[PDB]
This record gives structure tokens, C-alpha cells and sequence, in this order.
């Protein structure tokens, strides 16, 4: 019992920093999203080829904001279901503490 | 001595007419071919003069301004925003998207789902759309200066309202769609009867045998209506085909475009409505030109 | 009776007259030859009859209906109850003898069944059931001839028409051909045969002879 | 036994045939309207294409190099990076964008009036400009990617035909291209068979008797070859009158769209040169067309 | 000789055949009758000689060159020299007689001075100068058959095949027509008349007659 205590701290260390990630990515992914509702500019309304403008440039920041875009998200997720994996298995840690007990 | 049944010469008739297309193989193949390939031409033509007309029906909106209030603003303080700029003139009017109904809208696209319900609370930012009263550019200009200084919004956004241009592109599409239909539809009219006489000519024996026999005008005639029926069914059925293995790729390239932007656009292919029309054109269009050349070629023939 | 003209005459374009006051009368079940010259007017008069050609000065009667002015949508109907024999033996290659013999029945959209079996009776008739399913090419020159006047002969016709059938065969089979024809007269079916043969029609005298010269017809 | 030259029998076939086309009238004037329309369609595709390609040609040929700088890289290097670029030769014009600029950049491209804010100041990586001061457009890229590799630039988008790329102007265009000219090639070829097929047929007897009397069979075949090839040459005329009418439609139309953007254009027609080719076509389609028709459908005639 | 077989022989695809070991020999000047019955080889015979169908057992000699195999772009060379005349006196309706009549020097590509003198001439000898601005559809039968034969006789042919020329026409003009070929062939033209009319033979045995029966050539 006194080994598996150690491991929970380890485990909540890692939940606590987890969450940490957690919390700054969906802030990050939130005004991305936020960012990209702004600059949508959808074809069918017209909202596209502004006049006067580097259009192939603009064209390299929209697709690079998008592959940023792709990247958090992807990062967020494989961290959630780490963070999710985590603390299912130090669940199953306390709950073999308890039959130990 | 008995007679068939009134639907039941009709249909042997047709099949017949379908069995007669395989005595030539090269001629009747090419025709059809070509029968095809000049109806496919007018329905892309008009797919795509549907979808600028789509397009253009679209950009009608007379370039409403969007205003965006900022995301922890109260939605009391919204509500009083919104009626103070309903109150102020030179506005026409007002309209208020709630922070869910722009998440909604957002979640349509394509790649959003899954991190809309990632996020603990998604929250857009109240936007605003306001539409000048006067269409002037330079009104337009000092309407948005005016709402950005108002210190109640982040950001104002204003649209392109390139009416005229896309009008003129409209025009000069319908133009060139309807002369090149026209002249398409003239061809293939006049392709049908060529063979359908060549068909005439081909059996001029069996022609005076059978009028020197009491045979009557619509016998003779009804196989050569029906093999023009053929030809125009099978020539609007391959035409339907290309033109959806065209919308296919045309939508292809269009994705393609737009994907060097973030947004992504589909095209608007004929309706169930539009192949049915294409069907009854293919078919009373070659049926009415069989009927005339073929007539009138079978009354300059005697049977001694 | 079968047939009359009324002081009938035809003339060409050219101004040459084939005719000129022809009038015979057909009873029922009479046979005729209907002799005449390299000239005269036999394939016109051939002609005229089955309405192929309309007449300037006369009127012709069918069966008491007159067929001066026949509407141009009436005559397919006149001309199904008309059989006729060319010297030719108009044939269609292509077509098996089966299907040439059945087209006059075809033409009149009867059923298969009912085809079939009057097709064979008359093959039988003529002799020819045993080529039903050959082609007309195999066949030899009288075959073709007798049958040409099987598919004539198929529908029931009321008058029979032939025009020199008897033009590409030696005398030998001019008489099978002609005891042919006389088998159909015998059966009930009015015949107005035409020929510039002397020597046939004067074989057998039992049959009333119309000579015709220079588009006059003594009738004698 | 006194024989006619090489040139005179061959001009009097000419003539001959010329003057039998009017015998049948109308059968040979919708033949070649068939074939004159058939063959203005590509034509005044081909001129539509050809006006586009000079207006994009016409608006603008400059030449500038593009190189993105990656995103790891910290800003003091990015001035280091500056006076590398500027040291080495044929880099002498260098214009650099700062990431506030590039943000601007975008904001104003979206419509806003003022920079969009809560997008922070790390949304775009700074991107530098080097103007071409080799005329070698090959050479010049090369070394520009040589020297972007080297500094570890993450990407290279020097100036090309991005709206071109691999995927309409590949694919689509080179397929409707082929299609076209498959219609074209089958719409003459097919017609012009069918029309000589019934002119043969219509002349059995005659073209029996000539073969049995012992005539040979180039004799027999001229009159139709010349027969084509007239059916070709007044076909090619029609469609270039018909391409002329097309060009007279579409000038108003054109003029009314060329006016409101800058650029001041007028449709030019169908260059003098370009006419001959167009008879030269025509012609030759006719010929081959007549001589293998008329061929194939001469073997099988027998003079008994 | 102007033609001679050698053990000829034609057998039909279906096979039936037409000829079977015919031996005969002509020599330049004289004329043949070729009497045959309704079946026999006659057509068979006069398609052989002028190259239309080939053979199949034995060979060919038209002056001491073999046309057993001749290859087919020589044929219009040979058939130059042959004149043909058929029973349905093949004729162009649609153009003049001076034009049918010309039809086989402007196959040469002769000049027209020469071509109006020559056709001019055969007209005059075959008594239809008169006529020769006319459409044969005016002219009577027996005209029609002479226009053939001037037709067949215009380009000095060597050798004169006749196909049963006088099956249209009352023997009152088969005589004219016989006549006809008759001082054709005292102008030096070797000719082979084919006819299945054997009083017509019969009336003038000046003339080698070879009877044809059953594909079998008695020469006697
Ligand atoms: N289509 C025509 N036009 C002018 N005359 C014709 C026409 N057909 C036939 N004739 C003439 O009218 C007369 C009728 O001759 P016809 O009865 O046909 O002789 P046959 O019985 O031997 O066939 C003849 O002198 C013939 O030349
Ligand atoms: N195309 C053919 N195919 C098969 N057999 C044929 C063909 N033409 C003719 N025959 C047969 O070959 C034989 C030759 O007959 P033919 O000489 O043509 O008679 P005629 O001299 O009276 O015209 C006949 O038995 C005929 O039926
Ligand atoms: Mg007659
Ligand atoms: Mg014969």
C-alpha cells in the first residue's frame, strides 16, 4: 500500500499538469476558432477575391492558420485521452488499494 | 382472321426498331455518339449559367455591415446595444446572432464538430449585423468608422457588393449559352434525319413491295418513328451520364480552388427535375425529325 | 361484275395515248389472256387496273363502286383485294421464302399462328412446303415463279392480275405455270391474264380472248 | 484515239460535281449547315480562349521571388538574415514584412477597417521578397531555392501560375479540349460518310452499267471525292462567317464588362493566318472522309 | 481463238452446279445461238466469259491469254473489248440517248468532237439518228433494245455477247432484232447470241448451234 501512495502522487502530479495543458490549449483552440469564425470567407456569399491584394499570400496565411489549427486540435486530443487514460488507471490504483486494505 | 391488339403492334414495332440498330454497327454507333455528346454540351452549359445565376442571387444582399460585440460583454448590455442602434437613423435595421446560433452556424462546416464538443464552452462573440440605409461606398465608410468608435465592439467587418460585375459576367454567360444551345440542339436535329433518309434509301426494295401490296402510309412509317424515338432516348440517357461525370469533376477543381482558402464550396448539380426535361427534349426531338424526313422522303417513292 | 370500264382512255404527257376507248366487262370467275402487240396498252392496262395510274377520259368500276377518283388514302384498301404477277418475280433476297410468301398477311398485322398455317397451305398448294426456310437465291427460276404467285396468291384475292409471268421461262414450264393458273381459276379466284404469246393463248380456246391493237380493243 | 490531259479531266470532274450539288438542294444545304456549325463551335472556343489568355497576359508580367521564413526563427536573426540576403549578388531589391504588417495585411483583405484583434501577434511567420535580378527565370530560382534551403526557410513560393496549377488546367481543360475536338472530328467525319453512302446509293444503277462497259475504278470514285471536298471547303466558309456573326454578337456584351474594369479591351477576331488553317482543315477532313466512305461503300456493289 | 475453254467447270456455294466439263472453240467472224432450257448454263456462261465470275476447274483463253486468275484490276481492260446486251435493256432513264449511247467512249475520256461523230454513226446504222436528243422513256420497246445494242456496239467491241435480247418483244420484232445482229456480224463482230427460243433457231441453221443441258455442252 505504502508504494502505490507514491504512484498516486506521481499520478495526481501528472492529472494536475495535464489539466494545466488542458486548460491552455482550449484557450488557444478557442480564439483560433473564434479567429477563423471571423475570416471565414465563404465563396458562395461573395466574400471572396478582396480587390488589390496579394492574393497568393494571403492565401499561404489562411492555409498555414488552418494547418495550426489541425496541429492543436490533434495535440488536444492525444493529450485528453492520455489525461483520460491517466486517471482511469489511478482509479483502478485507488480501487486496488482498497482490496489491499 | 384476327388482329393484335392495338398496344401490342406498337410495342413489336418497337422492338423491332431496337433490333434494327445492330444491322450497321459503325454509322448507328457514331450517330448515337455524337447524338450524345451534343446534348451533354447544352446541359453543362446551363449547369453552370444556374449556378452564377445561383451565385449572383446570393451577392443580392445589399452589402450588409457586421458588427461584432466582444465575447464577455452582458447580454443585457447586448440587448441595450442593439436597441440604441435600431433607435440611431441611418440604419435600417438590425439583426442579433446569439453566441450558439454562430456556433451552429460554424459547425456546419466540415472539421468543426469534433472540436466544438472538445471545448468545455465554446463562445463565439455576439455578432451584429446592421444594413446601411444608403448603398454609398463613402456612407458605408463613415457608418463603420462611426460603430467602430461607438466603444461597445471589437470589430467590424464590411462586404465586397461587386453587384455590376458579376451582373455583366451573368449576361455575357446567358449569351453564349443560349447561341451555343441553340446551335447544339440545331445539329443534332439535323444529324437524326440525315440517317433516318440514308435508313429510307437503304431498303427501297422491300419499300415498293410492300406499297405495291396494300399496305397502308403509317405502316410503313411507324419503324422509322420508332427508331428515332431509340436514337433520341439513348442520346439523352449517355448525355445525362457525361454530364454528371462532368459535374463530378467540375465539383473536383472547384474544391480544389477553394481549398487554398480555409472555406470550401460545393456545386449545385441538375435536379431530379432537369434530367426528366432532358429526357422528354432528347425524345420529342427525334421523334419529330424522324417523322418529317422520313415522310418526306417515303412520298418521292413509287412502287413502279 | 369484277371490273368495267366506260369508254376509259389514257394519255401521257408526251401526247402518245396507250388507250383509246377501251370497254370490256369481267364476270366472276371468267379467265382472260388479253393479247396484244410489242406496243398496245397490256402494262398499261395492267397498271390501270390496280389504280397504280388514274385515267383521263372514263370511269372504272370495281365492284359497283366506282374507281375514277379513288381517294389516294383509299387505295392500299383496293389494292389488298388485287393480286399481282410480274414477269420479274419481284423478290426480296435478303428475306427468307417463308417471309416473302407472309408479308401480304404481315402487312394486315395478322396473328403468327394463323399466318403460319396459311402460309404453309399455300406452299403446299404451289408445291413449294418443302423450301419454306430456304432463301430465294438457291432457289431455281420456276420456284421463284411459283413463288411469287404463292404471295400473290396468300390473301384471298378477288382478281388476279399477272403481266406476262411467263417472260423468263421456256415452254415448258409456260404450261406448268399456265396449268397453275388454271388450278386457281378452277378454285374460284377471277384471273385476267396478259400475254403477246400467240401460241399459248392459242393452245387452249376455252377462255375468252381479248386482243388489243393500238390501244383499241375488239374484244374478239 | 485523241485523249483529254491529266489537268482537263480532273477540272471537269471539278466543275461537274460543283454544279450536281444543286440537283438535290436542300439535302446538300443541311449537310452543310451541319457541318458549318459543327464546325464553329471549337472555333469560337478557340477564340474565347484566345481573348482570355491575352487579357491575363496583357494585365500584368512582372517578376518577383516570394521566400517564407520559418517560424522558429527568432526576430534578431531575421535582420541578420537581411544583410546575408542583401551581401550576395543578384539580390540587390529586397523588400521585408514584418508580422504586424502581415496581420494587417490580413485583416484589411478580410474587410476589416481596423487590425482584428484577439488573434495575438504570433498568427502569421514573417515573409521576405527578393525581386529577380538575373533575366534567367530557371537560374534564378534555382539559386533562390538553394539559398532558402540553406537558411532553412520552411517553405519557397516563388511567382508562378498558382490558379493554373495541377488540377483545372491540368485535367479539366485539356478534357474538354479533347472532347471538343472529338465532337468536331466525328460530326464532320460522320455526316459528310453518310450524305456520299446515299449519294452512291442513289446512282446504283448508273455506277452498274459503268462497271460492266469496263470503266476503272478511280474513274468511278473522282466525282465523289470532288464532291466531298467541295462539301469541305463550303463548310470551313460557313463557319468562319458564322464565327464573324458570333464575334459581332458578343462585341456589345464585352465592351459593356471590359469598360467598368480597368482594362479597356475590344474582341479581335479570327487572325488571316488562322482562316487558312481553318480551310486547310476543312479540305482535308472532306477528302479523307469522301474517300473512305465512298470506298468502303463502292466495294460492295456489284455491277449484276 | 477469240475465247476457248478447257474443261470449265463452276460449282455455287449452296452447290448446285451450273457448268460441269464444257469444251467449246470460237473462231473470229462466226456467230453461235448457245440454245439452252429454263435451267442449263446460259447465264452462268455469258457472266464466265466476261470476267463477272471467275471459274473453278479449268482455264480461260480470250486471244491466247489466260483469264483463269486475271487480277482484278485488269478487268475493265478486258471488258473493254466485250460488248454486253441484256434482256432489260439496261438503260440511264434520267439522262438522253445521245448520253447513253456515249457513255462507253467518255469512260476512255474521248474527245467530244470524235465522241458526237461515232455516236452519230452507230445511230445512223442502227436507225435511231433521229431520236438521239430524246429520254428513252419516250421511245417504244423495240427502240429501247436498239438504243441498247448501239449502246453495246459503239466502242468496236471484238466479241458480241447477247443475253436473251429479244425476251421483250413479239416475235415480229425479233426478227428485226435478229436481222439486226445478223449484218452486225457481216461488218466482221464475232458474236454469241444465248436464247431458249428454238424456233428461232431453227429458222436459220446457217450458224454452229451449241446446246447447253444441264451444264453439259453437246456442241452439236
Ligand atoms: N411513262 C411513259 N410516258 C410516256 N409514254 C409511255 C410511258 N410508258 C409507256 N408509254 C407508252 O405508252 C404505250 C403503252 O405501251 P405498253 O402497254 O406499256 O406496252 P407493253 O404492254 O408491251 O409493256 C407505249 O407506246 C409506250 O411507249
Ligand atoms: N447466285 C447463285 N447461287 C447459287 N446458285 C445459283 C446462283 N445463280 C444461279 N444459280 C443456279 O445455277 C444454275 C445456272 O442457271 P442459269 O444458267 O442462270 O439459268 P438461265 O440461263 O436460264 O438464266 C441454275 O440451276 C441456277 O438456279
Ligand atoms: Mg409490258
Ligand atoms: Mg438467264
Amino acid at each position: 500500500l505504502e508504494n502505490a501512495n507514491r504512484n498516486i502522487a506521481q499520478l495526481n502530479s501528472n492529472i494536475q499538469a495535464l489539466e494545466t495543458q488542458k486548460q491552455q490549449q482550449a484557450d488557444k483552440l478557442e480564439r483560433l476558432l473564434q479567429t477563423y469564425y471571423l475570416t471565414k470567407r465563404s465563396l458562395t456569399n461573395g466574400q471572396f477575391f478582396h480587390r488589390s491584394a496579394d492574393e497568393d499570400r494571403i492565401s499561404q496565411y489562411y492555409q498555414h492558420l488552418a494547418k495550426s489549427r489541425a496541429q492543436a486540435i490533434e495535440a488536444l486530443e492525444k493529450t485528453q485521452t492520455e489525461l483520460n487514460s491517466n486517471q482511469k488507471q489511478r482509479q483502478t490504483e485507488r480501487e486496488q488499494i482498497e482490496k489491499l486494505l | 382472321a384476327k388482329t393484335d391488339s392495338f398496344l401490342a403492334i406498337h410495342f413489336k414495332q418497337a422492338k423491332a426498331s431496337f433490333a434494327a440498330l445492330w444491322r450497321r454497327p459503325l454509322g448507328n454507333i457514331l450517330t448515337l455518339a455524337v447524338i450524345s455528346m451534343a446534348l451533354a454540351l447544352p446541359a453543362s452549359l446551363y449547369l453552370l449559367s444556374k449556378n452564377i445565376a445561383s451565385v449572383a442571387e446570393r451577392v443580392a444582399e445589399p452589402s450588409q455591415l457586421s458588427v461584432y460585440l466582444h465575447i464577455d460583454t452582458p447580454e443585457p448590455r447586448i440587448i441595450v446595444l442593439k436597441d440604441d442602434l435600431e433607435r440611431r437613423d441611418e440604419i435600417a435595421k438590425v439583426k442579433y446572432i446569439s453566441p450558439q446560433q454562430g456556433l451552429d452556424d460554424l459547425s456546419q462546416y466540415a472539421g468543426f464538430e469534433q472540436a466544438i464538443s472538445l471545448l468545455d464552452n465554446a463562445t463565439l462573440p455576439a455578432v451584429l449585423v446592421v444594413t446601411p440605409k444608403v448603398d454609398s461606398r463613402e456612407q458605408i465608410q463613415t457608418l463603420a468608422k462611426a460603430l467602430q468608435a461607438e466603444e461597445g465592439v471589437t470589430d467590424v467587418r464590411m462586404d465586397e457588393d461587386w453587384f455590376a460585375r458579376l451582373d455583366a459576367i451573368r449576361h455575357l454567360a446567358t449569351i453564349v449559352v443560349i447561341s451555343l444551345s441553340s446551335l447544339m440542339l440545331m445539329s443534332v436535329f439535323l444529324i437524326v434525319g440525315n440517317t433516318l433518309r440514308f435508313n429510307v434509301q437503304a431498303n427501297k426494295e422491300e419499300i415498293q413491295t410492300m406499297k405495291l401490296i396494300g399496305a397502308t402510309d403509317a405502316y410503313i412509317l411507324r419503324p422509322y418513328l420508332y427508331s428515332g424515338m431509340w436514337f433520341g432516348l439513348l442520346g439523352a440517357v449517355a448525355a445525362w451520364l457525361l454530364t454528371a461525370l462532368m459535374t463530378i469533376l467540375l465539383n473536383g477543381a472547384v474544391e480544389a480552388l477553394a481549398q487554398l482558402y480555409d472555406s470550401r464550396f460545393r456545386l449545385i448539380g441538375l435536379g431530379w427535375d432537369e434530367s426528366l426535361l432532358l429526357l422528354m427534349l432528347g425524345v420529342f426531338l427525334g421523334c419529330v425529325a424522324a417523322k418529317v424526313s422520313a415522310k418526306r422522303h417515303l412520298k418521292e417513292i413509287e412502287p413502279v | 361484275g369484277v371490273i368495267r370500264f366506260q369508254q376509259v382512255s389514257k394519255a401521257y404527257r408526251g401526247g402518245r395515248q396507250a388507250l383509246q376507248k377501251v370497254d370490256f366487262h369481267l364476270r366472276r370467275g371468267e379467265m382472260a389472256f388479253l393479247g396484244g402487240h410489242s406496243g398496245a396498252g397490256k402494262s398499261t392496262l395492267l397498271k390501270l387496273i390496280c389504280a397504280i395510274e388514274r385515267p383521263t377520259d372514263g370511269k372504272i368500276s370495281f365492284n359497283g363502286h366506282d374507281i375514277t377518283r379513288i381517294p389516294n388514302k383509299d387505295i392500299p384498301f383496293l389494292r389488298r383485294n388485287i393480286g399481282i404477277v410480274f414477269q420479274d418475280h419481284r423478290l426480296l433476297m435478303d428475306r427468307s421464302i417463308y417471309d416473302n410468301v407472309a408479308l401480304p398477311m404481315r402487312i394486315e398485322s395478322i396473328s403468327e399462328n394463323e399466318i403460319k398455317r396459311r402460309v404453309s397451305a399455300a406452299l403446299d398448294k404451289t408445291g413449294l412446303l418443302d423450301k419454306a426456310r430456304c432463301l430465294p437465291s438457291q432457289l431455281s427460276g420456276g420456284e421463284q415463279q411459283r413463288v411469287g404467285i404463292a404471295r400473290a396468291v396468300v390473301n384471298r384475292p378477288t382478281l388476279l392480275l399477272a403481266d406476262e409471268p411467263t417472260g423468263n421461262l421456256d415452254p415448258e414450264l409456260s404450261s406448268r405455270v399456265l396449268r397453275l393458273f388454271e388450278e386457281f381459276n378452277r378454285a374460284g379466284v377471277t384471273i385476267l391474264l396478259a400475254t403477246h404469246d400467240i401460241h399459248l393463248v392459242n393452245s387452249r380456246p376455252q377462255y375468252r380472248h381479248l386482243e388489243l391493237n393500238q390501244g383499241f380493243l375488239s374484244e374478239v
